């Protein structure tokens, strides 16, 4: 798991306050500009998993 | 056997090892080890 | 792989790709220990904060795997079985990340498929020390973020990059996550010179370093987590293999397994 930045208030596990995770039983309040992210106690949602790669050649039916 | 085969060649490389062949960088790993 | 270069082929033979069947996308790195069994992180397969809990239906592994067409050579298997370390804790940041997976059927080894070896107490007593360097290889992406498509970061062949062991202490200091005994980190310190990391998609993967006393590979740690990919002060973090290998050997030795 790489956790990489928050992209929007109320996520969690996710980089909020530099490069330090938000973890569960917190949630990132994202900073506007020249305002500074916080980390601040409270019910979060996990940022989703990134796009998976799908960029292989299509494996033959034999394998479901 | 429920592990299967291959315990006791394990970590020796057909390409490598078995031919007494160096990869490009493993000398990298010995120097770190030596110096 | 952050930082790192294309593989020789044949360089890791033991080196496996999860995918999830359908839609067919890669999931995670993993590892051959044997002609029938794989090793590869607990959050692969686990993981509550994304809804994920995978089946054997769910998955495949790829083997002997090099590059991305763009033959005879690689090999797909089902999974008989996914065994999950008892107390894999992803509450306490993925302690004890660490699952086996059972190949449907045992597989033929060749010139690109062939397992790498588990520490015992000497092996970690020889090779586990700050500034030794492993090697972690894997299929993830190149860059932690990108500026239009995620297609950027993503490799043609398998990566590779060395990294050095860093002392206790400075992983601690690194983080504010609490480390435990059965994780490691591993990773330059900013202007030591040179950069590298594991990446998302390279999760699972093994991290192996050579013994020069018997010439063998073994693997010592599974890509676990990190705080980014590549940032300066920041390391990424392995599964302590050898400290999880009593729970191995039990699923392995286990009379049904
Ligand atoms: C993940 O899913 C599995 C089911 O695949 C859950 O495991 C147990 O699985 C068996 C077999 O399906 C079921 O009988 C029960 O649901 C559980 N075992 C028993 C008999 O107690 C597992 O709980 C799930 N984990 C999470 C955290 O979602
Ligand atoms: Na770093």
């Amino acid at each position: 798991v790489v956790y990489t930045d928050c992209t929007e208030s109320g996520q969690n596990l996710c980089l909020x306050e530099g490069s330090n995770v938000c973890g569960q039983g917190n949630k990132x309040i994202l900073g506007s500009d020249g305002e500074k992210n916080q980390c601040v106690t409270g019910e979060g949602t996990p940022k989703p998993q990134s796009h998976n790669d799908g960029d292989f050649e299509e494996i033959p039916e034999e394998y479901l | 056997k429920t592990f299967g085969a291959g315990e006791a060649d394990c970590g020796l490389r057909p390409l490598f090892e078995k031919k007494q062949v160096q990869d490009q960088t493993e000398k990298e790993l010995f120097e770190s080890y030596i110096e | 792989i952050v930082e790192g270069q294309d593989a020789e082929v044949g360089l890791s033979p033991w080196q496996v790709m999860l995918f999830r069947k359908s839609p067919q996308e890669l999931l995670c790195g993993a590892s051959l220990i044997s002609d029938r069994w794989v090793l590869t992180a607990a959050h692969c397969l686990l993981y509550p904060p994304w809804d994920k809990n995978f089946t054997v239906d769910d998955l495949l592994v790829r083997i002997g795997k090099h590059s991305r067409t763009r033959r005879k050579v690689e090999k797909i298997s089902m999974l008989d079985k996914i065994y999950i370390h008892p107390r894999y804790n992803w509450k306490e940041n993925l302690d004890r990340d660490i699952a086996l997976l059972k190949l449907k059927r045992p597989i033929e080894l060749s010139d690109y498929i062939h397992p790498v070896c588990l520490p015992d107490k000497q092996t970690a007593a020889k090779l586990l020390h700050a500034g030794f360097k492993g090697r972690v290889t894997g299929w993830g992406n190149r860059r932690e973020t990108w500026t239009t498509s995620v297609a950027e970061v993503q490799p043609s062949v398998l990566q590779v990059v060395n990294l050095p062991l860093v002392e206790r202490p400075v992983c601690k200091a690194s983080t504010r996550i609490r480390i435990t005994d059965n994780m490691f980190c591993a990773g330059y310190k900013p202007g030591e010179g040179k950069r590298g990391d594991a990446c998302e998609g390279d999760s699972g993967g093994p991290f192996v370093m050579k013994s020069p006393y018997n010439n063998r590979w073994y693997q010592m740690g599974i890509v676990s987590w990190g705080e980014g990919c590549d940032r300066d002060g920041k390391y990424g973090f392995y599964t302590h293999v050898f400290r999880l290998k009593k729970w191995i050997q039990k699923v392995i030795d286990r009379l049904g397994s």
